[PDB]
């Protein structure tokens, strides 16, 4: 067998990037955005609304957020 | 006032209290000045006027 040619053609790009990197570069790219979710819920979390709406959905560690100190003592 | 419920007493307690003393309200429709019983936003007052 002889070979006098290439069988080769050129991957799809944009100079800067190629496909070829970002079929590698995605899933640690969802790991980083799950990442840094995370770290916009552990930073923003003495807000009252998420508080209400999300951190105290929380199964378990839910109610430890809460504390019900009556309305017999509170100035506003 | 605020400041005194949660700690010694309680809402009611300090809202009962500030009752027996009188704090300046801005005037009424003819302009000369009214006088009211006190909230739970006001201070203190102290027993001499200057
Ligand atoms: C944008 C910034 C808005 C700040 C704000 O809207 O602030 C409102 C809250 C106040 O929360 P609090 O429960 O301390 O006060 C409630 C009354 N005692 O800020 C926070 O603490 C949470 C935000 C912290 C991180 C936000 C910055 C990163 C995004």
């Amino acid at each position: 067998a002889y070979t006098s040619h290439l069988s080769s053609k050129t991957g799809l790009h944009f100079g800067r990037l190629s496909l070829r990197s970002l079929t590698a570069y995605a899933p640690n790219l969802m790991l980083w955005g799950g990442a840094s979710m995370l770290g916009l819920f552990v930073f923003t979390e003495g807000w009252p609304k998420f508080q209400d709406t999300l951190y105290k959905k929380i199964p378990l560690l839910g109610p430890t957020l809460e504390d019900h100190t009556p309305p017999e003592d509170k100035p506003n | 006032w605020r400041t005194l419920v949660g700690v010694s007493h309680t809402n009611e307690e300090v809202r009962n209290m500030a009752e027996e003393f009188e704090y300046d309200d801005e005037p009424d429709e003819q302009g000369n000045p009214k006088k009211r019983p006190g909230k739970l936003s006001d201070y203190i007052p102290g027993p001499y006027p200057n």
